[PDB]
RNA sequence: GAACUUGAGUGCAGAAGAGGAGAGUGGAAUUCCACGUGUAGCGGUGAAAUGCGUAGAGAUGUGGAGGAACACCAGUGGCGAAGGCGACUCUCUGGUCUGUAACUGACGCUGAGGAGCGAAAGCGUGGGGAGCGAACAGGAUUAGAUACCCUGGUAGUCCACGCCGUAAACGAUGAGUGCUAAGUGUUAGGGGGUUUCCGCCCCUUAGUGCUGCAGCUAACGCAUUAAGCACUCCGCCUGGGGAGUACGGUCGCAAGACUGAAACUCAAAGGAAUUGACGGGGGCCCGCACAAGCGGUGGAGCAUGUGGUUUAAUUCGAAGCAACGCG
């Protein structure tokens, strides 16, 4: 995916001050986690370290732009329920009715709102570590099957699939 | 010992599918054979052969992969188990993956999919989900 | 090395056959290990029983000096 | 209700094994006893001493007594449900594995409660007692040394019967079944391929190791001997202390075992991995670091700074190296 053609918004999920101990004291760095997305079905996340916070955030954006994925979206919701699982991060994502809006936790919300999903239910069922919740969310979103492509794979019409 | 042949057959498919095997051979039974036939009719497997022998027969199932070697069958779950049977009313027959998958219900009309059983307003034992 | 008994088609090792047995004991009388004599696993066990029977019956020494 | 043979089992033909119980037998070594030869120490430690020895020790030769354990073989080798089992022979006896398709035809899996087994210590009765050795005594060490170390040494270790029923009883991994890349050792079989064979190669079961896909895991790692994918049954967990404690009950001769809380108290306890630091851990290297030398200080008189104390004030600052002839 070329991020130049997409109009990508950036959202700063978290900035953790981490420390490497050395003789004399402690080398602090900042680990920024940022999600970016076009709000039209593409979303990605990246992680950047640096000694200053602005530079950390800049490096996260470049990383995120490298790893964009395409989230299948039926109308304003997801095609079907899925449980995004990654390590201990375990996010359930359920399709919702029109006008429900995005009902998700903090980090999960960033991913879904930047992906441009308008109506979706979610619930974090495992660890709330931001990095792993995001990884679980994108793993789950990456497993969503669109009805049209399923029909092609199974050799049927969409009429037969939906029934 | 063997306690759920249906579950065991589903697992053979799941495991073979996971490593993108072309075919697998399942020891046959009337009920397992009916499930296999549904998978073909619904386009989850390529073909199913029934080989006779002195014993109970063998079902050779040919798995189906799309372009880019993509697995058509994403997952299989056993629902009704020997330890806890699951029977559904006609109106409570489950849809699987929001209608993108199927459920196989054993009914007095026969072994049907969820859609087929629903049209007949029939319930019964919910054997498995396939998506 | 190859097993002496499988080569020569020796099915039954016997504790009486002192001259044969003496090829498997050291100068001091220690039973030589299989790693050094190349014997098969199966025949090492049979051979060990023979040497112990021989030592009991004074055909082989326990300790040479 | 009637059939079927794959599961399970039986028959038939083979194979290995420290599987168990009983009864015998053998060689080495330690100790003790007797005797010959023989003389001044032997033993022990970081260094010593206690101890043993001229009453003839230790060393050395011959024979004898007795108890315990079985070098070499010996091998992430074998067998067993686990604990566990290792000299040889015989008696009794359990299980597993391979082939066969002669037979039965689902007869199977798991299994609360229950029963049996269950290292070592320990207990009761009676034997036995070399070595070892809780306790204990003495000699050292030490500030102390109710220890480590040394010289002795009781129970015990051993045997028969009975009791106890606990272990880091561990693979910290319940049992059964099936499915899911390979490579490579090794144990007991079967079949075959060129053969007298040997052997090499190929295949196949069933164990036992290592590496390693997919997959799983927080990570470490597991990976056809799963910690993967499934299904059946059983046991167990719900923050750390209090506590495996109290009460009750069952068991036991006793020691105690099993079952098993709460009040109260903390906001942690914990797993894996990472960065450094440290180690009376290892490796490598360097330095007036040591070593190889030379001349000093610490003693004395005095100069100076500091501390203490005395003063009306004894101005203020500097305090291991890195404050003290320093501002």
């Amino acid at each position: 995916i070329d991020p130049s053609k997409l109009e990508l918004e950036e959202r700063l999920v978290t900035v953790n001050r981490v420390a490497k101990v050395v003789k004399g004291g402690r080398r602090f760095r900042f680990a920024a986690l940022v999600v970016v997305g076009d709000k039209n079905g593409h979303v990605g996340f990246g992680t950047g370290k640096a000694q200053e916070v602005p530079e950390a955030i800049r490096k996260a954006v470049e990383d995120a732009k490298k790893n964009l994925i395409e989230v299948p979206m039926v109308g304003t919701t997801i095609p079907h329920e899925i449980i995004g699982r990654f390590g201990a991060g375990n996010i359930l994502l359920k399709p919702a009715s029109e006008g429900t809006g995005v009902i998700a936790g903090g980090p999960v919300r960033a991913v879904l709102e930047l992906a441009g999903v308008a109506d979706i239910l979610s619930k974090s069922l495992g660890s709330n570590t931001p990095i792993n919740m995001i990884r679980a969310t994108l793993q789950g979103l990456s497993e969503l099957k669109r009805a049209e492509d399923v029909a092609k794979l199974r050799g049927k019409s969409v009429e037969e699939l939906l029934g | 010992v063997m306690t759920d042949p249906i579950a065991d057959m589903l697992t053979r498919i799941r495991n073979a599918n996971m490593v993108r095997h072309e075919k697998l051979e399942i020891p046959a039974s009337k009920l397992k054979r009916e499930i296999a036939e549904i998978l073909k009719r619904e386009g989850f497997i390529r073909d199913v052969e029934f080989v006779e022998d002195s014993k109970q027969g063998i079902i050779r199932v040919f798995l189906k992969y799309g372009q880019n070697n993509e697995r058509v069958i994403t997952g299989l779950k056993r629902i009704s188990k020997p330890g806890l049977r699951v029977y559904a009313k006609s109106n409570e027959v489950p849809r699987v993956l929001n209608g993108l998958g199927i459920a196989i219900i054993s009914t007095s009309q026969g072994v049907l999919t969820d859609k087929e059983a629903r049209a007949k307003q029939a319930g019964g034992e919910v054997l498995a989900y396939v998506w | 090395k190859v097993c002496y008994f499988t080569s020569n088609g020796i099915t039954h090792i016997d504790y009486k056959d002192v001259d044969l047995l003496k090829k498997f004991v050291s100068e001091r009388g220690k039973i030589l290990p299989r790693r050094v004599t190349g014997t098969n696993a199966k025949y090492q066990r049979k051979l060990t029983a023979a040497i112990k029977r021989a030592r009991q019956m004074a055909l082989l020494p326990y300790v040479s000096g």
